[PDB]
């Protein structure tokens, strides 16, 4: 969240682990640049049950 | 005390020319500004051009600029509209109005029966 | 005690001054700009 | 513009426009409008300006009252029905209906 732009970079990779967050390298590429310009200090995730 | 009579209309081909006359009678000295306006049946009033008799300044609708020219002959006491490169959009009744001052569209009055121009 | 507002009552035979007119005022507010312009183009030569 | 229903002059309807692109060239070069008064910016070269928001205030009046809609003017409609800021940056469009 910078210059009033919310910048979201994403990327995505098949894994065969059981419980960990792999090692390795992978460069994220930008996905969107929302021109919102709000004041973000906290966030939460939201997931399905 | 002021009368305006329009004449010079008719039927012309696209790209043709017509020359419309506004002859004024009475004591027209007070009316410094003269305007030509047209109305098609369906549509509302529009001012094609206006002239200031004393100064000579003129105004034109964006559509008519280049094709229409407004002039006056003081001896004739007439204001003339020259229509060149006539277009089908030009088809409507034409009238001339007159007013003391140019701030508003109403103070112009005294417009006559008008003239019909049809472009086909 | 009089009613504040009055009706125009437009008719087909209205005069040019009294004929109805639609008016729209577009005000531009700037303080990230969101609405931009069209900035035309040309052909490519190599 | 082409909207069928307009509110009263005292009940002027307001709309907000953002997150889009505006081509004012088509509006300016239309010949169907008898009122084109842009204050603050030139009527042309509007395609080179980008703003955060646009506010459209639409209403209907009679022709004799089209004059009072401008900065620094006084009148019945302006004073009692629709008063506009003196130093606004925008443009007023209008046409016989
Ligand atoms: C809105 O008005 C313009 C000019 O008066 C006209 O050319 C245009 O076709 C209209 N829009 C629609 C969607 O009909």
């Amino acid at each position: 969240n910078i210059d009033g732009y919310f910048k979201i970079y994403s990327k995505h990779t098949p894994i065969n682990l059981v419980r960990d967050l792999p090692q390795g390298f992978s460069a994220l590429e930008p996905l969107v640049d929302l021109p919102i310009g709000i004041n973000i200090t906290r966030f939460q995730t939201l997931l399905a049950l | 005390q002021v009368q305006l009579v329009e004449s010079g209309g008719g039927s012309v081909q696209a790209g043709g020319s017509l020359r419309l006359s506004c002859a004024a009678s009475g004591y027209t000295i007070n009316t410094d500004a003269v305007a030509w306006f047209r109305q098609a049946p369906g549509k509302g009033d529009e001012r094609v051009a206006v002239i200031y008799t004393g100064s000579g300044n003129t105004n034109y609708a964006d559509s008519v600029k280049g094709r229409f020219t407004i002039s006056q002959d003081n001896a004739k006491n007439t204001v003339y509209l020259q229509m060149n490169s006539l277009k089908p959009e030009d088809t409507a009744l034409y009238y001339c109005a007159s007013g003391y001052y140019g701030a508003s569209g109403y103070d112009f009055n005294n417009w006559g029966q008008g003239t019909q121009v049809t472009v086909s | 005690c009089y009613f504040p507002l009055q009706s125009y009552g437009f008719q087909p035979t209205n005069g040019v001054g009294y004929q109805p007119y639609r008016v729209v005022v577009l005000s531009f507010e700037l303080l990230p700009a969101t609405v931009c312009g069209p900035k035309k183009s040309t052909n490519l030569v190599k | 513009f082409n909207a069928t229903r307009f509110a009263s002059v005292y009940a002027w309807n307001r709309k907000r426009i953002s997150n889009c692109v505006a081509d004012y060239s088509v509006l300016y070069n239309s010949a169907s409008f008898s009122t084109f008064k842009c204050y603050g910016v030139s009527p042309t070269k509007l395609n080179d300006l980008c703003f955060t928001n646009v506010y459209a205030d639409s209403f209907v009046i009679r022709g004799d009252e089209v004059r009072q809609i401008a900065p620094g003017q006084t009148g019945k409609i302006a004073d009692y029905n629709y008063k506009l800021p003196d130093d606004f940056t925008g443009c007023v469009i209008a046409w016989n209906s």
